[PDB]
């Protein structure tokens, strides 16, 4: 945990945040997930700008 | 026998003629094509040159 977020003993909303666990590998599975996502729709953008 | 000959060496370079110019059409659609391919960036431009010869 890096750090709490919430003021202890309040009202809390639907969807608001708590806490930050350590999100290092996790942000290195979001790039490599985001680098191939950004290499195809490249082939998806050409070939349907191609097709045609 | 020479003017037999020489009308169907016209009759018959004249077809060769029709066809070269339809394999000119050919190329002319497959060049038109990698040029398409080329403005979008799937073809890299050896592809380009090679079509232009």
């Amino acid at each position: 945990i890096l750090k709490r977020l919430f003021k202890e003993g309040s009202d809390v909303k639907a969807g608001q945040q708590l806490y930050q666990i350590d999100p290092a590998t996790y942000e290195a599975d979001y790039q490599s997930a985001q680098a191939n996502l950004a290499s195809t729709q490249e082939q998806a953008q050409r070939y349907k700008l191609l097709v045609a | 026998a020479s003017v037999a000959t020489a009308y169907l060496t016209l009759k018959a370079d004249q077809a060769q003629l029709q066809l070269t110019k339809d394999t000119l059409g050919t190329y002319q659609k497959s060049f038109d094509l990698t040029q398409r391919s080329y403005d979008v960036g799937v073809a890299s431009a050896l592809d380009l040159r090679q079509a232009q010869t």
